[PDB]
């Protein structure tokens, strides 16, 4: 389900939700659009 | 059996010696007047305290 | 050829290597105070002709201890002000 | 301390090196000033 | 008689006051599941919101300090609330803490401004194309009212906070003392106290925003 | 008293160790200093063992005390 | 790979003290033991002046009145607010 | 003014630092995006 | 059937048996504070409808803490002398 | 099942400080480094008044004079005394 | 100005003074070999000697306290010597320690005397066959000068010790002060000081013997 | 008279006890006979 | 604490039980008195 | 020899030097004749 999962589980199911660490090494790892 | 000095140190020593001699003379000169005056003005103060307890015994 | 060595043996570059290979738990504090006491003991005392120096050291150490303890109350009577 | 470093030096590294180079200098200045002021008051009360 | 509450506490001869300061750290736990309970979802939303709001203007380079600013504001907004309680201590009103929290940031901003953009940072001392009659009488003012930044940046917060605690103590004392006399005056001052309490609940965050906003735009200038 | 024997024993080492430096070895000393600077700048002296650095620092402080000695003269 | 949660944990009395206390005490006095117990604890603290009364008392009273007002008026609103955020993330992803 | 009995400044400052630049930079560094 | 049990399970006679079967090293102090925090957390907080009581307790605890801290300076204004 | 002892352990200078120090220092200054080293350490302590002088100074001086008198006059007597007790137990058993 | 040396020390806000007291414990190590070094053989002989001397009179039951008495005397003889040094602390002159070391022993002796030998212990209040004219005026005196035991048993030692430290401090101070004036007076007072120092080396053990002898015979009576 | 600032009596007493009735009764309890 | 008990309860047992029964009572009396006196001075200074 | 031995080693070689613990449980485990 959803509640039984974590952020890494979303890395697992949706790689497009990935907050990549190269183009945005800092927090929140992406801009504020 | 003495061990000859490594020259580095023979150099480093007497230089610092005379540096400190100069430092000491400079300190003496620079410091004498301030203490002289602070103590003399404290002497004014203590004479004033003396006359105070003279009139406010 | 060894990870742990006498802190004098180890170098400055691997200094932290020594600092991190060694332990720190209070048991490892007693197991250090004991080693110090026993080095002193078995080197300067437990010998068939022990001398004054086999004892005078701890006395003149306790002295400096109790002098440091007291430094605060002694800054109030320095004979000269600007030292 | 290994757990300590692996909790507070994996994530917080890129910050202290790349960004915060300029705040540590300021903290050194802060130490300078606090030293100065504590010394001054210690002096003035040593008098009295 | 009443500066007591600002006296640094140690239940005995040991260093405690470093625990009055890390206590808030755990009224803001961290999540590990994806979904979580309420107390985390709420603060999470709150933070997304406040960031999206304040870090809009800054350029891309200047957008590296989000962590520092929001942590600063969170920490302070906690401390200044918690301090409200009956017998709690405000580790901010210790002026030293405020100085040590102000200076480094201001200095590091200025240093980013003079390491890069040297000529231009120097230039911000002379507003554009002012009358050439008065240049010195202006590049004195700007450069004196620069160094004035951190001092006020701290003292404002410090004394602002202090005054509220002091005023509530005194009003409650006069409340008891009038209760000695009569009844209705006590209720008057109690309602007064309720109003003051709310107003303090308010300033205690107003000042956090002020602080980390001042800083944000000081970075906007000298980035 | 026994001042003479040990005082002469000390003069023995004094006229060979309390001696000022000569204008001839100044080159050797300055060159050793520059070699120290070399070992320092690159970060190669950081391979030393402790005892050596301890010794170096203790003799450094030795040289240092003479500064306060000069103050004494002052 | 994570476990779920309950619907609501340990129920509580007065919103402050848990009930398990009460049940643990049921065998001997049943119901009206804990209440008088606390009343006595408190009248004791007050009588011997282990707790002297001053301005901070009334400050605490005011803060607490404010707080209970707030909760008793906004609680479930905030609860549904949060559950809404949760379901909203679920959907906006789902 | 007990904010001027300078005895305690060192610890107050150091602890402020320890907090403001360690713990929160751990917690908040873990918050997530929509 | 067990050496170590919940301190409530153990009896008074074997009380010292429990006191001596258990450990005391600071690691075993953190490994206790953690258990307390996590019992509280997973029992009153990490639930889908957490309430005030899930929080009010720690607040009204910190209160009493900082009250005890202050008892000394409050024995100087007791309204009545002989209590 | 026990080990024996030396005849006399680490020799010592001034009866207070060990010599190993001196040898460790031999390479660089050889002989007259440690002595001036200590002289400077001490003139420093005295000059900056890390050690102010008072009555307790002279009390320490007197106690130390007494002690050195005692030892330099009774040491070997006590040493042979003790070795005598040892040999005497050995014999009285043997 | 000078009661300082009796002020209880703590280098900081921590309980140190419980280390000034156990330090002696290791100037008297314990042997494991049969033969040993000097510093142990000496003290061993010393103790055999002093026991064989003092515990002669006591009966067989009363010969169970050898440990306590000789430990008492050893501990005190250490402390009161060590305290002589330039800047050392005498944990005895803290009167409380002396009371806590005196009372229990005296009380337990009296209690052994009244648990057994009841009639006879009661009887020691009336010396044998005194004039029957004055009985009360005698069984008042004996019973008041009994309870007076521990009080003096402690205070004597306490103040005896204290006075020496105080006197040496003062003599050395006046020594420096006269040195301001002239030379020979200083040497006069320094020799005086040497004499005093020896005399203190002496009393510091005389009093131990006194103490654990008083106690020994108090047990002799009420055994 | 600093022997009357009673604050410290508890610790002094307890430590005296700990010493006089533990350590020496260990050391001296090991001394031997001729 | 096992080393502690095996160093200070094997030898010192026959003393605390058989002999020293009568000194512990005295130490309790000592505690009584010290309590009384500390309380008295605490009272008298609470006044001033 | 002697110096290499201990009190227990004397228990071993001479049982008559034994300080018996029954008739004299206390210290010095025997009377003072
Ligand atoms: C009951 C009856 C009571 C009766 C009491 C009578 C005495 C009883 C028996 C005790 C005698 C002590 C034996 C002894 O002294 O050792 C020699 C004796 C001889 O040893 P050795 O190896 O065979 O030969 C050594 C040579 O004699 C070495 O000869 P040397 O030519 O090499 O001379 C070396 C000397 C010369 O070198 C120098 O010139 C150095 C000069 C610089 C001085 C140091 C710096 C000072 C700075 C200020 C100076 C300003 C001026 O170095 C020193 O100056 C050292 C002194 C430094 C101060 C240290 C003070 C420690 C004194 C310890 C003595 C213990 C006395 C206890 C008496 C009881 C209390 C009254 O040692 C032993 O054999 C066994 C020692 C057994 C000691 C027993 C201790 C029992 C436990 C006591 C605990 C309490 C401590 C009390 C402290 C106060
Ligand atoms: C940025 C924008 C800023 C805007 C600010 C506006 C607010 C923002 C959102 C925060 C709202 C807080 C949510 C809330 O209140 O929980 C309800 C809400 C409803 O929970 P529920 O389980 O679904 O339903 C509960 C029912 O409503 C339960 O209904 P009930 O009928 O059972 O009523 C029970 C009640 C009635 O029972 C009684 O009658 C007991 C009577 C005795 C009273 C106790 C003894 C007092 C002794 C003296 C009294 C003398 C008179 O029991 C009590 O009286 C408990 C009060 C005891 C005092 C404890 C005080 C803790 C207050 C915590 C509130 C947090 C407010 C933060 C606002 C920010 C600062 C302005 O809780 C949640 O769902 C999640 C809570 C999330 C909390 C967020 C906290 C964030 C971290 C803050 C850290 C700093 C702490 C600040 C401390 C100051």
């Amino acid at each position: 389900p959803f509640d039984q999962m974590t952020i890494e589980d979303l890395n697992e199911v949706f790689p497009e939700t990935k907050l990549d660490k190269k183009k945005y090494p800092y927090w929140p790892h992406r801009p504020i659009e | 059996p003495p061990v000859q000095v490594s020259p580095l140190i023979k150099l480093g020593r007497y230089s610092a010696l005379f540096l400190g001699v100069a430092y000491g003379a400079k300190r003496y000169n620079y410091l004498k007047p301030r203490a002289e005056e602070e103590r003399r003005i404290a002497a004014e103060e203590k004479k004033k305290q003396d006359e105070l307890k003279r009139i406010e015994r | 050829p060894l990870k742990d060595r006498r802190l004098l043996e180890v170098k400055l570059g691997e200094l932290p290597s020594w600092i991190l290979m060694r332990d720190f738990t209070p048991s490892g504090i007693a197991g250090a105070f004991q080693r110090g006491y026993y080095r002193y003991y078995n080197k300067y005392v437990n010998v068939k002709k022990g001398s004054v120096a086999g004892l005078s050291m701890v006395l003149a150490a306790y002295v400096v201890f109790n002098y440091c303890r007291s430094y605060k109350e002694l800054k109030h009577e320095r004979l000269r002000k600007y030292h | 301390l290994q757990s300590l470093i692996k909790n507070v030096w994996i994530p917080l590294k890129p910050y202290y090196t790349q960004v915060y180079q300029e705040i540590w200098v300021g903290m050194g200045l802060m130490g300078f000033i606090v030293y100065k002021i504590r010394s001054a008051d210690k002096r003035s009360k040593a008098l009295k | 008689n009443l500066f007591a509450s600002f006296i640094a506490p140690t239940m005995m001869g040991l260093p405690i006051v470093t625990l009055i300061i890390m206590f808030p750290s755990l009224l803001f736990p961290t999540p590990k599941r994806l979904i979580n309970n309420r107390t985390i979802s709420i603060q999470q939303w709150l933070i997304q919101l406040t960031s999206k709001q304040m870090m809009a203007i800054h350029n891309q380079k200047g957008q590296t300090w989000s962590l520092m600013l929001m942590s600063l504001i969170m920490f302070i907004g906690s401390t200044n609330i918690l301090g409200l309680l009956p017998h709690s201590f405000t580790p901010t009103t210790q002026l030293s803490m405020n100085l040590g929290m102000a200076i480094p940031l201001w200095s590091a901003t200025v240093f980013t401004g003079f390491r890069y953009k040297t000529k231009t940072s120097l230039a911000h001392f002379l507003p554009q194309g002012t009358p050439a009659l008065l240049i010195p009488m202006l590049v004195i003012i700007e450069t004196i009212s620069l160094f004035i930044q951190p001092v006020a940046l701290a003292v404002r917060l410090t004394a602002n906070i202090t005054a509220g605690h002091l005023l509530i103590h005194l009003i409650g004392g006069a409340t008891l003392a009038l209760l000695n006399i009569n009844t209705m005056t006590a209720f008057i001052t109690f309602t007064i106290l309720i109003l003051l309490t709310i107003l303090e609940f308010a300033v205690a965050l107003i000042q956090a925003y002020v602080f980390t906003l001042l800083v944000s735009l000081y970075l906007h200038d000298n980035t | 008293t026994y001042s003479k024997p040990r005082l002469a024993t000390f003069w023995h080492y004094a006229k060979v160790e309390l001696v000022p430096p000569t204008p001839a070895e100044i080159p050797t000393a300055i060159q050793s200093l520059k070699k120290i600077v070399n070992s320092a700048q690159t970060g190669s002296f950081k391979q030393l063992t402790v005892k050596e650095a301890l010794l170096n620092g203790l003799v450094a402080t030795e040289v240092l005390m003479w500064f306060y000695v000069g103050e004494i003269i002052a | 790979p994570v476990p779920p949660l309950p619907e609501h944990g340990g129920k509580v009395r007065l919103g402050l003290i848990p009930e398990e206390f009460f049940q643990f005490l049921y065998p001997k006095t049943g119901v009206t033991g804990p209440y008088v117990l606390g009343t006595g604890l408190i009248l004791y603290l007050l009588s011997k002046e282990i707790y002297v009364i001053t301005a901070e008392t009334f400050s605490a009273i005011s803060t607490i009145g404010v707080l209970v007002y707030i909760v008793k008026k906004y609680g479930a609103s905030i609860g549904a607010f949060a559950d809404k955020l949760n379901e909203q993330k679920i959907a906006q992803l789902e | 003014m007990p904010q001027l009995d300078t005895s305690t400044w060192f610890i107050t400052i150091t602890s402020m630092i320890m907090t403001l630049f360690i713990l929160f930079q751990l917690k908040i560094s873990n918050y997530s995006y929509p």
